[PDB]
């Protein structure tokens, strides 16, 4: 079956997004830093490793504007024994409906892919916001391309981006301006 | 790893 249950019905009627985490939202390693906002234990064959993690730039506006314009929705490649933990620290205003990882990806030719065909949406209504090309191969058409992120305090991709998603959201067709 |  489908990945996601039918959307809860306020959310019925608005475009679900698909939302990536790691160098999308955040930039993790297991080298110390000082200023990380979240360090993570995970446990890795009985033994626990700390992981350091770095909020992109307007992260937090982004997410609360869009969890209010779309049905969003946390996929990842990462283990959830990583992802969660971080979902739940990062998503202050419950912007993500749904949060689904490495086993939700369908292993390809080398990757984890993002097969938005399994989520159970109607794809005319789906976006899926994703850093690295590779994820999304099979539906090309459905995607914002999103700059690499790692430690660049400057970055301002997620601020930018708003506008654009503002205008997306009211439209009945996403192909329509992606073609 | 269990990152990306
Ligand atoms: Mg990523």
């Amino acid at each position: 079956q489908y990945l996601l249950p039918e959307a809860k019905a306020q959310d019925s009627d608005k475009i679900c997004v698909v939302i990536n985490l790691d160098e999308t939202l955040v930039h993790s390693s297991f080298k110390p830093v000082n200023n990380a906002d979240f360090i993570i234990p995970v446990e890795i064959d009985g033994v626990v490793h700390q992981v350091y993690v770095l909020k992109r730039p307007h992260v937090d506006e982004f997410l609360q504007r869009m969890g209010e314009l779309f049905e969003c929705v946390l996929f990842t490649a990462s283990l959830a024994k990583y992802a969660d933990p971080v979902a739940d620290l990062l998503d202050k205003w419950g912007a993500f409906r749904a949060r689904l990882f490495r086993e939700s990806c369908v292993f390809h030719r080398g990757n984890y892919v993002k097969d938005l065909s399994r989520l159970g949406r109607d794809l005319r209504r789906v976006l899926i916001l994703d850093n690295s090309p590779a994820s999304y191969v099979f539906h090309p058409d459905n995607a914002v391309p999103v700059a690499s992120w790692f430690d660049n305090m400057s970055d301002t991709e997620l601020h930018d981006l708003l506008p654009f998603f503002e205008q997306l959201s009211r439209v009945d067709d996403v192909y329509s301006v992606l073609r | 790893s269990p990152t990306x």
